[PDB]
């Protein structure tokens, strides 16, 4: 339907997958959109299928996402870092810290990012409504949440910690060029 | 199978097959006759719509798609065959009673039938669907039968004459000694 | 469509199942998102299948979900108790008090949390609207299920059942190694 | 997609049933959610098929239902009473007075509850706008069906009538031990 | 998915129907829900096609009807009058005067109801806005329509036209009993 | 799922459709529910296919339909009187002077009505916002609209245009006995 | 299920598609509804197929539409003007003003209409809000617009381009015989 | 349903595609309605397929698209400089400033455009709320977006850099003719 179907010949010549379905086949996982928990539980299904299918083959995230949910994320991450084979983010789009962290999370050396991809970092948004004891705890735990973000990404960048803590002040947006010389990905694709 | 097809390609183009001991039939002299019925469904429906289209260019000639050109290429030509017309149901209902009359004949008893009773069985099992197939089945059922009753009971032995004429006021044949 | 296929030989070399399917057919069942009745009902349906299907070989429960209803949690947590084979809880993302009691409802000693995980626990909530007799009942009701609630994870963790009722007062989160040193988990997966 | 596939050998080896048409092929039927017209109707052809499937093996009805309308109720109850085989009912999650009705209708001997299940039973709601004419027999016609309500529930638990009357005038509570103690249910099933 | 999938065999072993396919192939047909132009539509092309079928074998019509549009009713009872198969109507949970009416609109002496079926019966209802003409014009229809009602009802049932006429001026509730003493059904089905 | 399907054996024995392509498939169209764009062109694409299979056998359309746009319903009425096989309808429910139109427009001696159908008949409605201009433009055209719409009907019954034209002035309600004497439709239904 | 399915034998004998895949099977093609991107994307890929399939061969457009976007009835008509075989437009319901370019825009001496069809033609509408400079704009751009469409019709239909301009001022209603003599149709299909 | 599919052989005669698999099998790839973040990513995956189903085959991209997303564009883009094969756009209705971006974005010598197609250059739209600060840290990101894309418009048009910048700053709409002397396509398609 608004999915497009493929064939491909192995055996017996007859084999019709969605075309997302066949990319999954080449080890090539789509992250687009906003990041929530059953995306994120998607994604993590499939790398781990794609991990215990050959452990020593890459797989290639592709993201061009908005943002989202810290904790989806830290999901997907996680997963990313337990898993045996290498993988490799490619920023296609933007990359909107969650994107962003995600892309900085990659291998490292296979973290590439397109000429015109566009990247942005911000400290993790939040909020609570009720008593004032509530608030001071959801209020420790959003900081305890952005010093863990910004000691994960002052670690995947190569920045010192003091940096990335001044940078994602506020929104910092990123070209492909300033992305690869801050350290979030290692080079560009720009041709076969 | 369409796997047969690909022995008949070199049937039909070199003349000669081998056996598993390696020896070779000549088929130089041998005719090969293939009979289908494959583009008689894609073309026995008129078109879907206001508008009614050629559908005539399908005339079987889309048993191409089917027959693997390599293989049609080496065939000395594909032989439409047309429905039997009326006349052409009248002779075959004809043959049919030369037929019926030669099997009496040998048991000695000559048979005679109305050309009305030869028209009535013609129309009786005239078909295009089924061609002259039916046929058989009609002609044996309205005379085989009661000709038979007479010839195995004994009131009918060798010598005897059969006419067969069509009653028109019930639609019915005639029988008689 | 959105959901991706895989394929699988073991006979005939032709297998086509949704991701979750092949992964359910590996004894790994999928917790994410809000604890309802519908969802509670098919994790329950796919534990006593698979427990049906080999009763000897354990269960993995990946938990990532904000919490839920305490009636369908309950609902899984029997069924986790009652099936024969050793369910193993694995936190990815979060669990926000209903996550993570399925989580402390593992079996002791595969009860794992990876390393970014963000573990919640506080008192259930409810309320009522109607006569002061029927507000009441609710109340003495509302307040017995958090008796039951403390009594079954004090239970769970090792820890005292007033320790357990002065730490759930509020919300307390607790990382992967404070709910490893709390004891919800028994630990950290890292790496293969 | 949202309902997970598995794969059952008898003859070829190529079965793939939803979960839940896997479950009801093994004799096990679930109510879950609200009580309406369509789940009800949807309930009935399930029982009344594996009734004509095996008339002699039961069937198992798993009730997580917090109540609904009572006509369509009274429709499982009623094919329940009529089918052959005896239908046993297990209580996981909650009941309130409908799925406890149901519960309670179960083959007698054979109806179960998980430990920490919580049934609940009331008397029906209901309600009425127009002239007082109008009022008057929807309210006679809404204390029939209290009164038989009442009636079979003092048949199938053991209860006096008057004992029934006096527990639902308001909403009752019952946990697994209350409740087999009550006679809504014969046992607690805690372990295989 | 929502429905079930069965498994029966006949020749090759190998039937999946939705449930209701399956019982529609044991000529029972479900009339659920309110009475509109598409649900009548479906069960008089059920009708039809079983009536093609075999003309000579009973159609069960399972009635749990709030009631409905009085036009799509007729039309369901004019292709159960006509059909050459005797169609018995049973009703289980409730009929609201048009789940009545097509229940006593069965063939006589196989109108069957369950034991706590609720039967309701009443004038139909209707309105128009507009000049008074098109209000008279539209009042001397409905009038009309109730009294062809009217007239069916006693027809069907045994009693009176007066007797209908002032029974039906109100809602009248009948229990199983109360509906078989006065006419609508035949008897009342308890057990195999 | 909503739809059943059937099984009927012609030279497998494996044939399983929608119970409208099995009814389709005996030449039977079912016209229900509003007359619209999307509806009148499937049922225009229906009549053309069943008239292009067998232009000898005729085509049974099943009306029950509270009216509709004048130009789908036009595009029907086109569609029934161009196409060889005669087209019988038959008037089950109701026909509100679009289903009565296109009821009145089957094949002369072929239209049937149920005995407790209703069929009404009126001018056709509009309406438009603007300019003076176009105000009487599209009056002018619904006027044509309407005079066209009264001679067909004058055509199909055999009604003079002055006598239609008076009747159609305002709603005409008209039961099978009426209609049939009217000359909307031949005659009634009864029995097989 | 709501679209029907289809058999037709050629060489197995096993061919189901719905009626309306049947029916460009057959090259015809509907457009009906609103005109707007999608739907003519659809309409112009089934025209790049059925040319690609055989370009000799005519394609028969069947159109019943209130109108639509101008832009997407242009691409439809350049698709339709750039193919090599004869697409021939037939007009059943109504055709304003796009639809009813598109008809005319049929092949010539192949654009047919049925006797009851409405046919509207009108100066197309839009509109802007914004700086008098961007108002400029755009109210050039749809009057290049309105000049186009007027030039594409008189060439179309024989027409001068005044009397076009002069016409298609208001909206100016067209029924069957004078749409011929107009010349936006060749001829009126009534039978076989 | 909605889509229709079609029938091809190649060696067994059986391939039934949706339409749009049918012409993506033919590299034929659909870029219709608003440009955002899934369908940018669903074109990306097709183009991907098809590269590295035959990098020596070119790939015809059909725009019909009223804008969208710049990053989403972007991401297209950058997929179609970076694939090996040339991609051939081709302008069908309109293309307003991000269609039409990706059209002047082809392969140069293979960009057409039909001849009524309408094409629209803009600079790019955005906005944001908050403080002063995060405020100018926006505008300066969309006025670098600005003037990426106007170099990249004035590198793949041929015009100078100065042009583009005045002949974007406000809605600029082209022809087919004009859009041919402008750079933006390489030539006008008629007939075949």
């Amino acid at each position: 339907a608004l999915v497009p179907m493929v064939i491909e010949q192995t055996s017996r010549g007859e084999r019709s997958f969605d075309i997302y379905s066949r990319l999954l086949k080449e080890r090539v996982i789509f992250l687009t959109g906003q990041v929530e928990d059953h995306m994120a539980n998607l994604i993590v299904a499939q790398m781990l299928f794609l991990e215990a299918e050959n452990p020593e083959k890459d797989i290639y995230l592709y993201i061009n996402s908005p943002g989202g949910v810290i904790t989806a994320g830290m999901s997907i991450y996680d997963t990313m870092q337990f898993i045996k084979p290498d993988v490799s983010t490619i920023c296609m789009g933007q990359a909107a810290s969650m994107g962003a962290f995600l892309l900085t999370a990659g291998a490292k050396g296979k973290r590439f990012c397109l000429p015109n991809s566009r990247v942005m970092i911000h400290q993790p948004l939040g909020g609570y409504q009720g008593q004032a004891t509530d608030i001071e705890i959801h209020a420790r735990e959003i900081l305890k949440v952005k010093g863990r973000m910004n000691e994960l990404m002052a670690l995947h960048t190569g920045q010192s910690l003091e940096q990335i803590e001044r940078d994602t002040e506020r929104d910092r947006f990123l070209s492909a060029p300033e992305a690869v010389e801050y350290g979030l990905v290692d080079s560009i694709l720009t041709h076969r | 199978h369409p796997d047969v097809f690909n022995i008949l390609l070199q049937v039909m183009d070199n003349g000669t097959l081998t056996d598993n001991n390696g020896r070779k039939a000549d088929f130089r002299n041998v005719v090969l006759v293939m009979t289908t019925n494959a583009g008689v469904r894609e073309t026995e429906r008129k078109s879907i719509g206001l508008i009614h289209q050629d559908n005539s260019t399908d005339a079987m000639e889309e048993i191409k798609k089917i027959f693997t050109p390599e293989f049609r290429n080496r065939l000395d030509n594909i032989i439409w065959f047309d429905h039997l017309s009326t006349d052409v149901i009248h002779q075959v209902v004809d043959k049919f009673i030369v037929e019926l009359q030669v099997q009496l004949d040998q048991k000695g008893v000559s048979l005679e039938v109305s050309q009305e009773a030869r028209n009535w069985l013609a129309e009786k099992g005239y078909d295009r669907a089924m061609g002259a197939r039916p046929m058989a089945r009609v002609i044996q059922d309205n005379l085989k039968k009661p000709l038979a009753n007479e010839l195995l009971f004994g009131s009918l032995v060798d010598g005897g004459q059969v006419t067969v004429a069509l009653d028109k006021e019930k639609n019915e044949l005639t029988y008689g000694f």
